[PDB]
């Protein structure tokens, strides 16, 4: 980096514009198979073993 | 006349280190200014 | 006989557009290190 000691990191330009979208498109890809009358369910398992089935 | 020798370089290198620190902060928030400036998160 | 209330599609348009605007206007991330 050089200047601007903020004790962190920074990303500017097309690096952050094309990373805010791959993070948004991944969340929408989880629930994309649970839409309409021909959609299936999902299973969620936590660390103790509590099973939740939902769509 | 050629007197007034300056034998200490500490004040020169410190005054120049204040310019680069302040100029760097002004360059950081240059983008967010005016009716077409974007936002930082 | 396939019907849906009109308030579902009207609201989903207004919520999906306002959320796209706020993400779109961001040109910088600073992430601070944890203490
Ligand atoms: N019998 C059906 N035939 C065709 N499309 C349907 C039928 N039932 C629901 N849909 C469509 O499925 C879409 C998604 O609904 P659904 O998958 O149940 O989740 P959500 O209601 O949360 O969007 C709706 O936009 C609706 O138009
Ligand atoms: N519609 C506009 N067209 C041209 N210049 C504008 C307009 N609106 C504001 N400005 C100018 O942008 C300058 C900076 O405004 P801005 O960066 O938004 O906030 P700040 O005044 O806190 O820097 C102001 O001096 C103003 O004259």
């Amino acid at each position: 980096e050089g200047p601007l000691s903020v004790f962190g990191d920074r990303s500017t330009g097309e690096t952050i514009r094309s990373q805010n979208v791959m993070a948004a498109a991944s969340i929408a890809n989880i629930v994309k198979s649970s839409l309409g009358p021909v959609g299936l369910d999902k299973m969620l398992v936590d660390d103790i073993g509590d099973v939740t089935i939902t769509n | 006349g050629k007197g007034a020798y300056q034998d200490r370089d500490k004040p020169a290198q410190i005054r120049f280190s204040n310019i680069s620190a302040a100029k760097a902060v002004a360059d950081a928030i240059r983008t967010s200014l005016g009716p077409k400036g974007m936002d930082k998160m | 006989g396939v019907f849906e209330p009109t308030i579902v599609k009207v609201k989903s348009l207004k919520f999906a557009t306002e959320a796209a605007i706020t993400i779109l206007r961001i040109d910088d991330l600073i992430k601070l290190h944890p203490e």
